[PDB]
């Protein structure tokens, strides 16, 4: 069995260093050749460059070029990747996966196993507590300015379960996520019937608890 | 460099039903092409090596196809555990190019999308940001030409569309289509139109809001 | 001095790498006013449209020399055979890159046919100075019924008869055949214990499957099988203690080409300070006339050396074959690949990795098995 | 079914229509031949042959073709057997640039020729030395190899002695003509037919050499393959007249009865195709745009053209496609330097005679004749006894010297 580890990464303010380790394990790393690929939440996968064996050429990406360093360690079979100067185009799932140069002559790169991988995002602010702003047929709430990343988001104190679905955070330019709860109900629920949307944003603990009404 | 399209971006099939994936690619790259399959929240992994071998550890269901400058890949028998996204990655020349997304996902039937608009709340009013969210909801497929006509001006840059993933048991789709704008300016506006184009409601409904 | 070189390349990584190799031996070594000039062409899978796009870019370009690399993938054919038949029409010199069939061996089959590197006959030369020198006189053959496993069996048998040793079983078996259990049990029914094998790698796989299947992976049995069966399901169902082989450098393209790119500048300043040269025709249709300096050209790289390439010394055999290729003696252990031995200069150096012996050997075995039941 | 003719100069339409015409109608074939189409051009480039086949391989499915070219060139036979493997399309070799054959068709291919392979050119060679007294014999010949089989099938016929003429000493070498080779190797083993083999340039030097060194006259004569001989119109200065050489030509057939028996053979392959499994088979629609593997759907006709009868002047071919039963006619250089038939190799694999004893013909340089002689012998009983040669194990002369006899069938004549 075959598996990558990926590690090193976390929170790094734009224009900030950082190191990924990818850890290889069931084979030989100094035998292999390795990639490092980004794909941006819900955009497509960007390759960014890749190492070779005698670690003398390497092709970064035109977006990421003269930025990136990349270095690997036959002995301890792991490949660190280093990152200057982030921006926001940076916040995306980096994955380092075998590739295919050394497979049966060279030139094939299709990249097979692949690890789980980790998450690099840019945020130039510290935890704060989230500012959930609650909307007004059905009803809805929205969470707006927020990080840490995203906290589960039930009404009614989880008595409400029809039509209750959250949506993937959306990061701002600010380093702040947002997303909003929102809830099918029908037109007639309204005011007769009570929605109170919870949240409980566990790394600040706040108890962000916001009504709803037309 | 080498631009791979495929068309369409997002489709459906049902269990046991043949699946085709069409990916084209700008010039003629031969047959040095790769196909990947990723999971929700997962890596992909490779199926297809240079468009016509099949991996070890692959099902044989899966098959590809296509040469030069147009690629085609076909699955005999669809399955519950094939539902993901595909790509064709072509590995022709530098930069390694990656082809776009496939979605292959449930068909359940046509079912008419439901639009709702919330208008924001006094404390949001107050909190100095004011934003307009327009729901979407049970629509197949995951396409859904939604856009806000505010003032009866054209709205771009600022409208924000999020989609979960399609519904495990009723195989319905969510899509929160939120608007960004400043406090200010949504005081200014009052006609937050949300006209929605979809395959269920084909007349562009169109959620004209009032102060 | 305007000399053009088309030569086929797989992909455009490869072809850029061509005419960066092409530039730099422009700007090195002999250097002229105009030394040469840079073209490329994609080597697409059609074989009759790829037949004729090279004749038509490269004739019609007035080319002196044409590099072609062949790909290993074994789904689709995408053989140098269309190109060098097209080349073969007129006297145009073209060299394999990483051609590893034995069908363009013969001259007559091609006759303007070159390569750097040797398909099986440096390969079965390594296998008899490896059985020379690790004592062993017993050879079991397994070739198949093909161009390439005959020719390495003529070899084979010509360097077995320059120290009068015949093999005391020779037969062969049809490619793609799945009852080789019939040709286990006659191997079985012998006097010999070392296997020689070379086949295709779906005959590699069910000739490991039927071993495994038929006890014969055990002690006592030693298999020297070529590099072509050391991937795929072979590789897969290959027993432990296979003594293959890796041919060092890997057939990597970069190298082959700047070799081949720069044993073709030399040629061609060579052939321009020597005497003129018929200038090729300059359509790929229109005429039909043989070329009167394509033997030439023929001799010249034949009789051409290359000692600043990667390899060192660059030479050709009779047959425009590379001599004394690089090959590594490689022995699986516990489903790796492990590199004990090394082939460079017709020698042979063990290094201090062990032979492991299929069946967990520790001594060497011996090839002659005294059955003392003689009929 | 709608199978195709080409050729190069002489029968352009009419002759090749009226063929083509009269050749089903002589069987009671089962498929119909409803139309051929017969092409005619001068000129024999790569890609215009590959446009004209894949043109014939579009307008009625091909099913067949016969090409006719006229220039000598070896690598056309080579195109046509690609073409042919690329394609899936039944082609058998005419006389031109599919002449000779030298290559080894893949097992995806189903081209023919109606050549004369080494393996077979070989052994007519060896029943040619039968007759005319000839036993010891030495052979020179190059490193190319394809040399090295014929080499090779020279020794294992040399190790198969259990029939035919005793096998005397056979001694071969093989490598440059300079660094005292050639001449050491001519003035060691030389007693009878030394024989020569290899290509057009190398033949001329070596028949230089020979002229310059004491190995030309009245002495032993020179056997030389087909290629060597590879144009009757083309006699160098350096070839003595004593050349022997064996290959098919026009003087026993024409290039009309080649293609005549071409078609023939053509339509009785498609008709035992036809009758065999299901049906004649098809064709590619086109030949460009194949994303597909070069699969094989249908069958081939190599079954179907092993042993194939036809109208008893068939000619079968083994399972490497060389033809079984070759013309393949032997050709001596005239005293004035021309090539005439002698012999043919045709009546069930048996050498003839044509009636023209070994007269050792001059060189350019006369040598007085006082080397052979004439002997007149009468049969009395006890000082000579005529015995004719047992067709067994030698089947010629092993210890008693050769006799020639007159018969008597009338008394008038
Ligand atoms: C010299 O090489 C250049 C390219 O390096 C040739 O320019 C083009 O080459 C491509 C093939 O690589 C052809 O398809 C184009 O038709 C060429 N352009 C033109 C305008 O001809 C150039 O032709 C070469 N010149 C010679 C004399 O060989
Ligand atoms: C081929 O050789 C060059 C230099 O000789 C080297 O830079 C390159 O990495 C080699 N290719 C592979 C696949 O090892």
């Amino acid at each position: 069995e075959v598996q990558l580890v990926e590690s090193g990464g976390g929170l790094v303010k734009p224009g900030g260093s950082l190191r990924l380790s990818c850890a290889a394990s069931g084979f030989t790393l100094s035998d292999y050749y390795m990639s490092w690929i980004r794909q941006a939440p819900g955009k497509g996968l960007e390759w960014i460059s890749y190492i070779s064996v005698s670690g003398t050429k390497i092709y970064y990406a035109d977006s990421v070029k003269g930025r990136f360093t990349i270095s690997r360690d036959n002995a301890k079979n792991s490949l660190f990747l280093e990152m200057n100067s982030l921006t926001a185009e940076d916040t995306a799932v980096y994955y380092c996966a075998r590739d295919s140069g050394s497979t049966m002559y060279d030139g094939y790169n299709w990249f097979d196993p692949w690890g789980q991988g980790t998450l690099v995002t840019v945020s130039p602010a510290s935890t704060k507590g989230p500012s959930v702003f609650p909307l007004a047929a059905a009803l809805g709430c929205l969470v707006k300015d927020y990080f840490p990343e995203p906290v589960t988001v039930s009404w009614n104190s989880g008595a409400l379960t029809s039509g209750v679905h959250t949506f993937p955070a959306v990061l701002q330019s600010s380093g702040l996520y947002s997303l909003s709860s929102v809830v099918t109900v029908p037109s007639s629920s309204l005011g007769t019937q009570t929605y109170i949307c919870n949240v409980n944003h566990k790394p600040s603990n706040t108890k962000v608890d916001k009504r709803v009404e037309p | 460099d080498i631009q791979m399209t495929q068309s369409p971006s997002t489709l459906s099939a049902s269990v046991g039903d043949r699946v085709t994936i069409t990916c084209r690619a700008s010039q003629s790259i031969s047959r040095w092409l790769a196909w990947y399959q990723q999971k929700p929240g997962k890596a992909p992994k490779l199926l297809i090596s240079l468009a016509s071998d099949l991996q070890t550890g692959v099902p044989s269901r899966f098959s590809g196809s296509g040469s030069g400058t147009e690629f085609t890949l076909t699955i005999s028998s669809l399955q519950p555990d094939d539902f993901a996204t595909y790509y064709c990655q072509q590995f022709d020349s530098y930069p390694l190019t990656f082809g776009p997304g496939t979605t292959v996902d449930i068909r359940r039937t046509v079912a008419a999308p439901s639009v709702f608009i919330f208008p924001p709340s006094d404390e949001q009013l107050k909190s100095g940001t004011a934003s307009v969210v327009c729901l979407l909801n049970n629509f197949y497929p995951r396409e859904a030409k939604v856009q806000w006509k505010v003032d009866n001006a054209l709205q771009s840059g600022n409208s924000q569309e999020s989609v979960t993933e399609q519904d495990s048991k009723d195989s319905t789709y969510s899509l929160s289509s939120t608007l960004t704008l400043s406090k200010a300016d949504y005081e200014k506006h009052k006609v937050y139109a949300c006209e929605v184009t979809h395959q269920g409601l084909s007349s562009p409904v169109t959620k004209s809001f009032n102060r | 001095k305007i000399v053009n070189i088309g030569a086929v390349l797989s992909t455009r990584k490869h072809e850029q790498m061509f005419r960066e190799a092409v530039n730099q031996a422009n700007k090195r070594h002999g250097s002229w006013k105009i030394q040469l000039n840079a073209t490329s062409v994609t080597h697409k899978p059609n074989a009759i449209q790829m037949a004729l796009s090279v004749c038509e870019d490269l004739i019609s370009s007035q080319v002196y020399a044409i590099l072609v690399s062949h790909p290993p993938t074994p789904n689709d054919h995408f053989t140098p055979t269309p190109v060098s038949y097209t080349a073969g029409f007129y006297r145009i010199p073209v060299l394999g890159l990483t051609t590893r069939m034995s069908i363009y061996s013969d001259k007559s089959i091609h006759l303007s046919f070159l390569r750097t590197v040797p398909p099986y006959s440096h390969q079965s030369s390594v296998w008899f100075e490896m059985m020379r020198v690790y004592s062993w006189n017993h050879i079991i053959l397994l070739v198949s019924d093909d161009h390439e496993g005959r020719a390495a069996q003529k070899r084979l048998e010509t360097l077995l008869e320059e120290r009068e040793s015949k093999a005391e079983k020779v037969l062969q078996f049809d490619p793609g055949t799945k009852n080789v259990t019939a040709l286990l049990m006659e191997a079985k029914e012998l006097e010999a214990r070392v296997i020689i094998l070379s086949a295709s790698e779906d005959d590699a796989a069910t000739v490991y499957r039927a071993a495994a299947m038929l006890n014969m992976t055990g002690s006592g049995y030693v298999w020297l099988v070529g590099e072509r069966e050391i991937s795929g399901n072979a590789l897969r169902y290959a027993p432990d203690g296979i003594l293959g082989l890796q041919l060092i450098n890997g057939k990597n393209e970069s190298a082959h080409i700047s070799d081949a790119v720069g044993v073709v500048a030399q040629a061609v300043h060579e052939l321009l300070e020597k005497e003129n040269i018929t200038d090729p025709p300059r359509g790929c249709v229109g005429n039909t006339n043989i070329w009167k300096t394509g033997p030439l050209f023929k001799r010249v790289l034949m009789s051409s050396k290359y000692a600043d390439g990667v390899t060192g010394r660059v030479e050709f055999n009779e047959d425009g074959d590379r001599k004394f290729a690089n090959y590594s003696i490689m022995n699986l252990q516990n489903r790796k690949l492990v590199q004990v031995g090394i082939y460079n200069g017709t020698h042979v150096i063990p290094n201090d990795r062990k032979i492991i012996w299929p069946g967990g050997e520790t001594e060497k075995p011996r090839g002659y098995q005294m059955s003392t039941r003689l009929k | 079914l709608n199978i195709a003719v080409m050729l190069g100069h002489s029968h352009d339409v009419t002759e090749r229509e009226l063929r083509t015409l009269w050749g089903p109608e002589q069987a009671a074939g089962l498929p119909l031949d409803v139309n051929v189409v017969a092409l005619l051009m001068n000129r024999t480039d790569p890609k215009s042959l590959i446009t004209h086949v894949c043109d014939l391989m579009s307008g009625a499915r091909i099913h067949g073709l016969v090409f006719g070219d006229d220039t000598d060139q070896e690598a056309v036979a080579q195109m046509l057997d690609f073409i042919s493997s690329h394609t899936f399309v039944p082609i058998l070799g005419i006389h031109g640039g599919a002449s000779m054959i030298m290559a080894d068709k893949d097992p995806t291919s189903t081209f023919f020729q109606f050549g004369a392979s080494i393996q077979q050119q070989a052994t007519v060679m060896l029943k040619i030395m039968q007759d005319y007294d000839w036993h010891v014999f030495s052979l020179v010949t190059t490193i190319f190899p394809g040399y090295r089989e014929f080499i090779s099938f020279v020794k294992t016929t040399v190790d198969n002695s259990f029939v035919g003429w005793d096998m005397q000493n056979v001694i071969t070498l093989d490598t440059s003509f300079e660094d005292a080779k050639t001449q050491v190797q001519l003035k060691k083993i030389h007693s009878s037919v030394i024989l020569l083999y290899c290509s057009k340039d190398e033949a001329v030097l070596i028949l230089s050499e020979a002229r310059s060194l004491g190995l030309t006259g009245y002495d032993f004569f020179w056997i030389v393959p087909s290629l060597v001989s590879g144009n009757t119109e083309l006699i160098p200065k350096e070839f003595p007249s004593g050349l022997i050489s064996v290959s098919y030509d026009d003087w026993d057939y024409s290039l009309e009865a080649r293609v005549r028996d071409g078609i023939g053979i053509l339509t009785t392959a498609a008709s035992s195709m036809l009758e065999k499994f299901s049906y004649i088979p098809e064709a590619k629609a086109s030949c460009y745009g194949q994303m597909e593997r070069p699969e094989v759907p249908m069958h081939t006709l190599h079954p179907f053209m092993v042993n194939v009868t036809w109208d008893g002047k068939d000619l079968s071919f083994t399972e490497e496609g060389y033809q079984v039963h070759p013309r393949l006619v032997v050709i001596v250089l005239n005293k004035d330097r021309e090539w005439e038939k002698v012999g043919k190799w045709e009546n069930h694999t048996l050498s003839l005679r044509h009636a023209v004893w070994p007269r050792y013909k001059s060189f350019s340089d006369c040598e007085p004749d006082d080397n052979h002689l004439s002997i007149v012998t009468l049969e009395e009983a006890p000082f000579v006894i005529v015995e004719d040669i047992d067709p067994l194990t030698e089947t010629c002369v092993r210890n008693t010297v050769p006799c020639r006899k007159f018969v008597k069938i009338n008394n008038s004549t």
